[PDB]
C-alpha cells in the first residue's frame, strides 16, 4: 500500500490508506482520481443525519401532566 | 373585565413571547390546544367552543423567527393574524425600521390593534417587549409609540426593554440605535422596566448553578418578572396594585421614567429545601446589589421610589417589620424629598414552577421595581461611546442613505445631554 | 432574626 | 461483580421524580448509589443487610436508608443478560374443586419458587368462559367443561420464574388424573385430581395464547374484569402483609385459617399507594404512635386482601389472631396466628378488625371502591 | 423569500462553483439527479433560497455559468453534479480571452454580456423577493477579471438597492501563474471598489499552507482547496436558510463590518479544521473554535493580521450550544488583544448563531474580518504594476484593443488612494 | 435559646464529626432523609440545640464543614447520614494542605477563612440565645491543627462572652502516623491554652486498648474508634435538651471545673461499656458503674491516674436511678482515694443526673477528669520537640513559607510554662 517505510509522515498515510486506496489502476493516478477532492475531508462518519434538534423545539415541549 | 394587551416587537419580543406566554398558559391551566381541561380574561378571550386565544401581537420584519412559532408546540393556540411577518429584516439599522421598511407594515398592525382593543370591555394599557440593539426592535417601536399615542390618548404604556450590556456585545452599531430611539420614547412612554443580558448571566451561574445557559434560561427569568407585576389584576389578595397604580408611585417627573427591576428568590431545586426562606431573607436579597438585574451599582446612587410586590403565604405583619429594618440600614440612602418611598402589593397565589426549568417550587416571592438615580451611570458610559464613534463619522452613510437626515444624530445627542443634566438636579439634596 | 419552628419544639411563644 | 439498576424516588418536597443508579455487589452484599443528573456519588459502598439478591427484579420497591426506590430499568447489558434473560411470566388457575386446597397449592408454588405478582379470586361468567375456552370451541366436552368452570369460583394467579412455562407445565403434568397418578404422583394434578375432567389446575402452552389469557383476565387497560366474590354480609377484613408475602408464608396462613374453620369469602392482591394506606389507617392516627410505621410497612410492597366469613368456628377472628405483639402472643396464647407467624409489633404478618363496627367499612373500601 | 442569485464567471469561478453547488447539495440532501432524499423537515422549509422548484419535485440551482471558452464547460457538465445545472444557464462564448483584460472587457466580452443579461433578468424577476447577488471569479485571468467585473458594473446600474458580494481570487507572489496578471489585478480592483458592498479575498498560499500543517495531505489537488472555499461560502449565509437563536442575513454583515463606503475588503477563515488522525482525539468545544479562529495560520489570505490593526470582526456560529461561553470568549479575546483593535470604535465583534451544523460535524463557525493589513495585499500589486509601466512591458496587447494608456494611469491613481486611506485610519 | 454551633476541620475531625451525627439523630429519631421518625414526643421538645427546622417539616444540622482538599468532603457527603447538611455549608479548597502547619494557617488557609466565618456569622446571628461552639480537630496534622487553631482565635475575637469548646485528638507515643507530628502539636497548644475554655484530649492508643481488652474486639477498625468518642460528645451536653433530676449545662461545667484559666484540658470517658461474651454475667447498677468510671483502663488518654493528683472530677449520670446511692458511693471514692485527690480543695466531685438513658441501654455515665497526670502527655511532646529542633530538621518547609524560627522558641517556652503549673499545684 502506502506509507510502509517509517519516514515522511507515514502515520497519517497508514490511517487514511482505506479512504485513498480505493482505485485499482483503472484510474491512473491518485491525483486523477481525487481531482474533485478526497472522500472524507473536514469531517468523518460520512453517513450521518441532519439533526431535528432545534433549540425552541427542545425547549418548548408539550407539557405532560 | 380588566384586560391587558401585550405587544412583542423585534426578535427579543418574539423569543420572550415564547417563554412569557408559556407561563400564562400554565398559570390558568390552559392546554396548548387552546382549551381548558373568570381569572383568565386579562389574556384569554372566550369563544363559544370553549377556546381561549391570547390577546397578543407579535411583530417582526423577518419571518425566520415567527415560522418557528407557527411550527412549534403552540401552533393551534395563537391567532393566524396575531403573528405579523415582514419579508426582509431591518438589518441592524434604525432608519430601515423607522422610515423605509417599517413604514410599509405599520398599517396592518394598527388594524389588528383596533380589532383587539374593541373586544376589550375594560382595557388597562399596553406592554411592550423589544430590544434597543436591533433594527426592528428600536426602529419599529419608535414610530409604533408615536401612532399609538395619537390614536389612544392617555392609556398606560409600560416597557420591558433589553439594554446593551456594558461588556458583552452582540452588534457594533448599538450606540447609534440606543441613542436615537431614546429621543423618541422619552415623551411617548410612562414607565420603562429595564433589563440586560450580562446581569442575568451572572445570576444564573451563582444562584441556579447553571454554568452554560442559553437564551431560554434567560427568557424564563424575564417571564417570571412580568407575572408577579400583573399578578394583582389576575388574583385576589390583601391589597392590590394596578398598571395605573405603580405608574403613579414610581415616576416623580415626566422626564424620569426608568426604574430598575429585581426578582428574589432565585435558587435551584436542590438548595431550596435546606435553606429557610423567611419573608425577611427574600426582601433583604432584593436590596443586595449582587442580585440586581441591571449591571449598575446602587451604592453610587440614591433611591427615589420603590414598589414591592408579594405572592404566596405572606403575612402583612412581617412585611412591615422587614421594611422597618431596611430603613435603619446606613448602606441604603434615600433622597431628602421622599420620606415615604415604599408601596406593598400582596397577592395570595404562590408562583408556579415550569416543568423542565431550573427554578424551584417556592412559597413566597417578591419583585422590587426601584426608581434610582444610579441609572445615570449606565447612560454615562454609552453617551461616551457615542462621542468616540461619531467623531470620525463612522457608519453614518448607512443612516443617511435610507431616508433620514444626518441632523437627527446631533439632536438626539442634545436630548440625552439634557437628560443627563436632569438626573443630578433631582438627586441633589435640598 | 428568629428561627420559627413547629408548635411542639418549645421554642418561642409556644404556650399561647 | 456488580448489578446496576436505575431507580425512581419521589421527593416529598419538590413533588419530583428522581432517577438514581443503584449498584449492588452480590459477592459481599454492599450497595452504592450515583446520581444520573448531577454525575456525583450519592452513597458510598456500605454494607446493607436488608437488601438481598432475591429482592432484585424490575418493577420492585426496595427501602434503602428510609427511601423507597422503585427499580424501573436495567443498568447494563451484563445484568440484562444475567437476570432478565431467564425470567418468564405465566398464569395459573385454581379450579372450583381445588378451592379448599388452594392454600396448599399456593404453598407448593412457593416451594417451586414462583413470585406471585397478581392474584384474584373471582367468578367467571358465560361470555368470559367462552373467551377462556375459545380454543376448545370444536366441542369435544364443551357443555360439561363450561358448566364445571362456571359452577364455582376460581383463582387466577400471575407467577414469574425462570423457565416459567416449562416449569409450570411440568408441575401440572398429564391432564388425566389417573394417568398422572400412574406416571408421577408428585404432580399437582396427580395429588389433587379426582378425575381427568376435574383436573383442578390449568396452564397455558404458548406465549401468544398466554398473553391472550392475561388480556382476558387481568386487563392492562385498567378496566374492571370479572366480578369478585364479595358477599358484604357477616364478614370481616384481614390483610396478609407484604413482608409475609415476600417471606412466603401465605399458604401456611391459608391452611391455618382453613384448619381453624373460618370460610374465606374473598381474596385478592393489591399494590397500594401512601394516600390509600393513610385513609385505610385513618382510625389509627392519633391512637398509636407507630402509625407511620404501620403505614410504611403497608405500602412497602403488595398486600393480599381477604374477606373472611362468619367468624364463629370456635372463637372470633380477633381473638384468634390474638395479641398485637408476637412476643406477647407466644408467651400467653401459643395457638394464635400472630404467635405463629409474627416477628415484630410493626411486622406481625396479619391485620384484623379491632372494632366490630369497622369491618364492613374496610370491606367496602377494599373490594368496592378500589375494585 | 430571500433568494440568492449565484454568479459564476471564468475558469476559476466554474471550478469553485462546481464545488460550491456540491456542498449545499449535501446540506439540503439533494441527490445528483435533482430530487430530494432527506429525513428532517428543517431542510425543505428554506430551499427556495438556493434551489428553484420544477415539476416532479425537481430542484435546480439559480446559477449562471459564464465563460468565453467552451473548454471548461464540458468539464463542468461532466462532473459529479453535472446533470443538475440547467442547460439554458450555460452561456458560453466561442473564443477564449487569452489572459487579457481588454479582450474580455471591451471586444470579446462585450457581445456575450447581452446574452447573460437576458438570463440574469429572467431569473431575477422570477424570485418573489430578491435578496442580492453573489459572484465568484479570478482577478488573474481574462474572462473572470475582464468580463466578470463588467457584469458587476452592469448589474449595479439596474438593481441599485441590492447587495453585491464577491469571492475574488487575489493573486499571490509565489503562485504567479500568469506573467501579465498585475495588469489584470490593477484594472479589476479599480472596478471593484465602487460597485461592491462586500469582498472576500481568497489566496493560494493561504490555502496551500493550510493543507500542509493542518490537514497534512500529501497531494493537495484543487478539489481539496475548493472545498475550503465552498465551506466559507455556505457558512456565511447559514442563518439565511436555517433557524437559530440569533440570525444574521447578508445585509447584517454589511452593516456592521463596513463603516466607510471604501472599506469593504474582508479577509476570511473557517473554524473547525483538524487532520484525519486528530478527529477522534480533539474535543470540539467553544474555546477550541475561538482559539483556532483568530490565529493567522488558519486565516485564508496572504496577509499577516499582526502587521495591521483590526477594524471590525464578525463571527457566524453554527450548532447547539450555550450563549455564555460564546459571549465570554470574544469579549475575553478583545481584552488581551487590546492593541490589535482600533480604539475609536468599541465592541467590534458581531455574533451570529444558527442551530444546524453541517453534516458529520457538531459545531462550526465562519470567521469574516475587516482589517487594515489587507493594504499589504494591494501594495505588492501596485509596486508590480509600476515596474512594467516604466518600461511599457506587454502594453501592445492592451492599447491594440481600444483602451488608452491613461486608463492605466487612473487605475493606479485610484488604487494608490485606497492604500493611502487604509493607513490613515490605522494610526 | 440554648444554641451550639458545630465546626469540622481536618480529616480526623471530619470522620469523628460525621460519626457524631448518626448518634444524636438516632436518639432524636431523625431519618437520613430528614424527617422526624421516632416514638416519643420528648425527643422533639428541644431540637433547636442542634438542628434547624426548614420548610416542609425537615431538619438540617447546624454545622460548618471546612477542609482544604475536597476528597474528605466528598467522603462525608456520600455517607449514610450525609444528605441532611446544608449544601452551602460545604466550604472546600482545591489544594491539599500537605500536613504543613504553615500551609493551613498562613498562605493556603488565609484565603479560605474569609469565606469560612462568613457562613458561621450567618448561623450565629439567626440563633436566639447562643451558648457555645464545638470544633473537632486533631493536633497531629497541618489541616486540623492549622485552621482549627486559626478558627478558634478569629471567632473568639467576635464572640468573647461565650464558651468555645473543642474536642481534640492528641498525638500518641507508640503509634506515630506522622513524621513531623510533635512539630505541629506544639504550634497549636500555644493558642489552645490562650483562647479555649474547655479542651478534651483524645488518644489513639487508649482507644485501641479499650477495644482490645474491655470490648475484646478482634479487628478494631476506624468505624469503632469514632463511635467511642461520639458517645462522650453526646453525654456531656445531655442536660441542655433532656429533662433531668439535676441539670448542668456547659457553663456550669465551666465554673465547677477550672480554678485557673490555663488548666482546662480534660480526660473523658464513657461508662456502661461491656464485652459481647460477658453481657449476662455483669450486674448493671450504680455502684458497678462507679468502678468502671474511675477505672484507669477506661480513660481515653495514655496517662496513668495513679501517678498524679486530681483537681476536679465531674460525672453526668443518665437514666432513672437514685440520688442517695449516687452521692454516697462517689463520696466513698474520695475517702478511700484520699491521698490521690488534692487536700487544699474540698469536694473534688460534682455529680449530675439526667433521666433519659441512651438508645437501648438503661443507664449511662460519662467520666470527665481534670488531673495533674496530663502533664506527662504534655512532657513527651516537649521532649520529642527538642531532639528534632536542635538539628533544625524538617524546617525549610516552615521557614520557606513565612514562618520564623523565633515562633518555635516561644511555643516550647509556653509549653514548659504549662507543665510547670501542674507540678506546682501537685
Ligand atoms: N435575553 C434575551 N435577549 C434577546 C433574545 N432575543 C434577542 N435578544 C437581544 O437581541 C439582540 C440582537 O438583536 P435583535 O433583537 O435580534 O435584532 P432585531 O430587533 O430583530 O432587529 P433586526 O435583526 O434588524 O430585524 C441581542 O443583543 C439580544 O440582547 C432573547 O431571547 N433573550
Ligand atoms: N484555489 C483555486 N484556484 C484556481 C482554481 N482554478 C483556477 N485557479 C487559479 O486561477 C488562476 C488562473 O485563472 P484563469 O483560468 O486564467 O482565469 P480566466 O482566464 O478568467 O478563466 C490560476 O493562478 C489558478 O491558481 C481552483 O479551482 N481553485
Ligand atoms: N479516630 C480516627 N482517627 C484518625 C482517622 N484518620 C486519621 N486519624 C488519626 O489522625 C492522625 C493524623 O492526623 P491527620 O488526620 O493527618 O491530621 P490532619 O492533616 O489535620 O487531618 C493519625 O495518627 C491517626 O491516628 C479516623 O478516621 N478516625
Ligand atoms: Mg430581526
Amino acid at each position: 500500500p502506502r506509507g510502509q517505510c517509517l519516514l515522511y509522515n507515514w502515520e497519517e498515510e497508514r490511517a487514511t490508506n482505506h479512504l485513498d486506496q480505493v482505485p485499482s489502476m483503472q484510474d491512473g493516478s491518485e491525483s486523477f482520481f481525487f481531482r474533485h477532492g478526497h472522500r472524507g475531508l473536514l469531517t468523518m462518519q460520512l453517513k450521518s443525519p441532519m439533526p431535528s434538534s432545534t433549540t425552541q423545539k427542545d425547549s418548548y415541549q408539550p407539557p405532560g401532566n | 373585565m380588566r384586560e391587558c394587551i401585550s405587544i412583542h416587537v423585534g426578535q427579543a419580543g418574539v423569543q420572550i413571547g415564547n417563554a412569557c406566554w408559556e407561563l400564562y398558559c400554565l398559570e390558568h391551566g390552559i392546554q396548548p390546544d387552546g382549551q381548558m381541561p373568570d381569572s383568565f380574561n386579562t389574556f384569554f378571550s372566550e369563544t363559544g367552543a370553549g377556546k381561549h386565544v391570547p390577546r397578543a401581537v407579535f411583530v417582526d420584519l423577518e419571518p425566520t423567527v415567527i415560522d418557528e412559532v407557527r411550527t412549534g408546540t403552540y401552533r393551534q393556540l395563537f391567532h393566524p393574524e396575531q403573528l405579523i411577518t415582514g419579508k426582509e429584516d431591518a438589518a441592524n439599522n434604525y432608519a430601515r425600521g423607522h422610515y423605509t421598511i417599517g413604514k410599509e407594515i405599520i398599517d396592518l398592525v394598527l388594524d389588528r390593534i383596533r380589532k383587539l382593543a374593541d373586544q376589550c370591555t375594560g382595557l388597562q394599557g399596553f406592554l411592550v417587549f423589544h430590544s434597543f440593539g436591533g433594527g426592528t426592535g428600536s426602529g419599529f417601536t419608535s414610530l409604533l409609540m408615536e401612532r399609538l399615542s395619537v390614536d389612544y390618548g392617555k392609556k398606560s404604556k409600560l416597557e420591558f426593554s433589553i439594554y446593551p450590556a456594558p461588556q458583552v456585545s452582540t452588534a457594533v452599531v448599538e450606540p447609534y440605535n440606543s441613542i436615537l430611539t431614546t429621543h423618541t420614547t422619552l415623551e411617548h412612554s410612562d414607565c420603562a422596566f429595564m433589563v440586560d443580558n450580562e446581569a442575568i448571566y451572572d445570576i444564573c451561574r451563582r444562584n441556579l448553578d447553571i454554568e452554560r445557559p442559553t437564551y431560554t434560561n434567560l427568557n424564563r427569568l424575564i417571564g417570571q418578572i412580568v407575572s408577579s407585576i400583573t399578578a394583582s389584576l389576575r388574583f385576589d389578595g390583601a391589597l392590590n396594585v394596578d398598571l395605573t397604580e405603580f405608574q403613579t408611585n414610581l415616576v416623580p417627573y415626566p422626564r424620569i421614567h426608568f426604574p430598575l427591576a429585581t426578582y428574589a428568590p432565585v435558587i435551584s431545586a436542590e438548595k431550596a429545601y435546606h435553606e429557610q426562606l423567611s419573608v425577611a431573607e427574600i426582601t433583604n436579597a432584593c436590596f443586595e446589589p449582587a442580585n440586581q438585574m441591571v449591571k449598575c451599582d446602587p451604592r453610587h446612587g440614591k433611591y427615589m421610589a420603590c414598589c414591592l410586590l408579594y405572592r404566596g403565604d405572606v403575612v402583612p405583619k412581617d412585611v412591615n417589620a422587614a421594611i422597618a429594618t431596611i430603613k435603619t440600614k446606613r448602606t441604603i440612602q434615600f433622597v431628602d424629598w421622599c420620606p415615604t418611598g415604599f408601596k406593598v402589593g400582596i397577592n395570595y397565589q404562590p408562583p408556579t414552577v415550569v416543568p423542565g426549568g431550573d427554578l424551584a417550587k417556592v412559597q413566597r416571592a417578591v419583585c422590587m421595581l426601584s426608581n434610582t438615580t444610579a441609572i445615570a451611570e449606565a447612560w454615562a458610559r454609552l453617551d461616551h461611546k457615542f462621542d468616540l464613534m461619531y467623531a470620525k463619522r463612522a457608519f453614518v452613510h448607512w443612516y443617511v442613505g435610507e431616508g433620514m437626515e444626518e441632523g437627527e444624530f446631533s439632536e438626539a445627542r442634545e436630548d440625552m445631554a439634557a437628560l443627563e443634566k436632569d438626573y443630578e438636579e433631582v438627586g441633589v439634596d435640598s | 432574626n428568629e428561627n420559627t419552628y413547629s408548635n411542639r419544639t418549645l421554642m418561642g411563644n409556644w404556650n399561647q | 461483580e456488580r448489578f446496576v439498576f436505575i431507580a425512581e424516588w419521589y421527593d416529598p418536597n419538590a413533588s419530583l421524580l428522581r432517577r438514581y443508579e443503584l449498584l449492588f455487589y452480590p459477592g459481599d452484599g454492599s450497595v452504592e448509589m450515583h446520581d444520573v443528573k448531577n454525575h456525583r456519588t450519592f452513597l458510598k459502598r456500605t454494607k446493607y443487610d436488608n437488601l438481598h439478591l432475591e429482592d432484585l427484579f424490575i418493577g420492585n420497591k426496595v427501602n434503602v436508608f428510609s427511601r423507597q426506590l422503585v427499580l424501573i430499568d436495567y443498568g447494563d447489558q451484563y445484568t440484562a443478560r444475567q437476570l432478565g434473560s431467564r425470567k418468564e411470566k405465566t398464569l395459573a388457575l385454581i379450579k372450583p374443586d381445588a378451592i379448599s386446597k388452594a392454600g396448599e397449592i399456593i404453598e407448593i408454588i412457593n416451594k417451586a419458587g414462583f413470585t406471585i405478582t397478581k392474584l384474584k379470586m373471582m367468578m367467571l361468567s358465560r361470555k368470559e368462559a367462552l373467551d377462556f375456552h375459545v380454543d376448545h370451541q370444536s366441542r369435544p366436552f364443551f357443555n360439561e367443561l363450561i358448566q364445571f368452570i362456571t359452577t364455582g369460583p376460581i383463582i387466577a394467579m400471575e407467577i414469574l420464574r425462570d423457565d416459567a412455562i416449562c416449569e409450570w407445565k411440568r408441575l401440572l403434568g398429564p391432564a388425566n388424573s389417573g394417568v398422572a397418578r400412574t406416571d408421577a404422583s408428585e404432580s399437582i394434578r396427580a395429588l389433587f385430581g379426582t378425575d381427568g375432567i376435574r383436573n383442578a389446575a390449568h396452564g397455558p402452552d404458548s406465549f401468544a395464547s398466554a398473553a391472550r389469557e392475561m388480556e382476558l383476565f387481568f386487563p392492562s387497560s385498567g378496566g374492571c374484569g370479572p366480578a369478585n366474590t364479595a358477599k358484604f354480609t357477616n364478614c370481616t377484613c384481614c390483610i396478609v402483609k407484604p413482608h409475609a408475602v415476600s417471606e412466603g408464608l401465605l399458604g401456611k396462613i391459608l391452611m391455618a385459617i382453613r384448619d381453624a374453620g373460618f370460610e374465606i369469602s374473598a381474596m385478592q392482591m393489591f399494590n397500594m399507594d401512601r394516600v390509600n394506606v393513610e385513609e385505610f389507617y385513618e382510625v389509627y392516627k392519633g391512637v398509636v404512635t407507630e402509625y407511620h410505621d404501620m403505614v410504611t410497612e403497608m405500602y412497602s410492597g403488595p398486600c393480599v386482601a381477604m374477606e373472611i366469613q362468619q367468624n364463629n368456628a370456635t372463637k372470633t377472628f380477633r381473638e384468634f389472631c390474638g395479641p398485637a405483639d408476637p412476643e406477647i402472643a407466644r408467651h400467653l396464647r401459643p395457638g394464635t396466628l400472630r404467635a405463629i407467624f409474627g416477628k415484630t409489633k410493626i411486622q406481625n404478618a396479619v391485620h384484623c378488625t379491632d372494632l366490630p363496627e369497622d369491618g364492613l367499612l374496610e370491606v367496602q373500601y377494599f373490594f368496592k371502591i378500589l375494585d | 423569500m430571500r433568494e440568492i442569485v449565484h454568479l459564476q464567471a471564468g475558469q476559476c469561478g466554474n471550478q469553485i462553483g462546481a464545488k460550491f453547488w456540491e456542498v449545499i447539495s449535501d446540506e439540503h440532501g439533494i441527490d445528483p439527479t435533482g430530487t430530494y432524499h432527506g429525513d428532517s423537515d428543517l431542510q425543505l422549509e428554506r430551499i427556495n433560497v438556493y434551489y428553484n422548484e420544477a415539476t416532479g419535485g425537481k430542484y435546480v440551482p439559480r446559477a449562471v455559468l459564464v465563460d468565453l471558452e467552451p473548454g471548461t464547460m464540458d468539464s463542468v457538465r461532466s462532473g459529479p453534479f453535472g446533470q443538475i445545472f440547467r442547460p439554458d444557464n450555460f452561456v458560453f462564448g466561442q473564443s477564449g480571452a487569452g489572459n487579457n483584460w481588454a479582450k474580455g472587457h471591451y471586444t470579446e466580452g462585450a457581445e456575450l454580456v447581452d446574452s447573460v443579461l437576458d438570463v440574469v433578468r429572467k431569473e431575477a424577476e422570477s424570485c418573489d423577493c430578491l435578496q442580492g447577488f453573489q459572484l465568484t471569479h479570478s482577478l488573474g485571468g481574462g474572462t473572470g477579471s475582464g468580463m466578470g467585473t463588467l457584469l458587476i458594473s452592469k448589474i449595479r446600474e439596474e438593481y441599485p438597492d441590492r447587495i453585491m458580494n464577491t469571492f475574488s481570487v487575489v493573486p499571490s507572489p509565489k503562485v504567479s501563474d500568469t506573467v501579465v496578471e498585475p495588469y489584470n489585478a490593477t484594472l479589476s480592483v479599480h472596478q471593484l471598489v465602487e460597485n461592491t458592498d462586500e469582498t472576500y479575498c481568497i489566496d493560494n498560499e493561504a490555502l496551500y499552507d493550510i493543507c500542509f500543517r493542518t490537514l497534512k495531505l500529501t497531494t493537495p489537488t484543487y478539489g481539496d482547496l475548493n472545498h475550503l472555499v465552498s465551506a466559507t461560502m455556505s457558512g456565511v449565509t447559514t442563518c439565511l436558510r436555517f433557524p437559530g437563536q440569533l440570525n444574521a442575513d447578508l445585509r447584517k454583515l454589511a452593516v456592521n463590518m463596513v463603516p466607510f463606503p471604501r472599506l469593504h475588503f474582508f479577509m476570511p477563515g473557517f473554524a473547525p479544521l483538524t487532520s484525519r488522525g486528530s478527529q477522534q482525539y480533539r474535543a470540539l468545544t467553544v474555546p477550541e473554535l475561538t482559539q483556532q479562529m483568530f490565529d493567522a495560520k488558519n486565516m485564508m489570505a496572504a496577509c499577516d493580521p499582526r502587521h495591521g490593526r483590526y477594524l471590525t470582526v464578525a463571527a457566524v456560529f453554527r450548532g447547539r450550544m450555550s450563549m455564555k461561553e460564546v459571549d465570554e470568549q470574544m469579549l475575553n479575546v478583545q481584552n488581551k488583544n487590546s492593541s490589535y483593535f482600533v480604539e475609536w470604535i468599541p465592541n467590534n465583534v458581531k455574533t451570529a448563531v444558527c442551530d444546524i451544523p453541517p453534516r458529520g460535524l457538531k459545531m462550526s463557525a465562519t470567521f469574516i474580518g475587516n482589517s487594515t493589513a489587507i493594504q499589504e495585499l494591494f501594495k505588492r500589486i501596485s509596486e508590480q504594476f509600476t515596474a512594467m509601466f516604466r518600461r511599457k512591458a506587454f502594453l501592445h496587447w492592451y492599447t491594440g484593443e481600444g483602451m488608452d494608456e491613461m486608463e492605466f494611469t487612473e487605475a493606479e491613481s485610484n488604487m494608490n488612494d485606497l492604500v493611502s486611506e487604509y493607513q490613515q485610519y490605522q494610526d
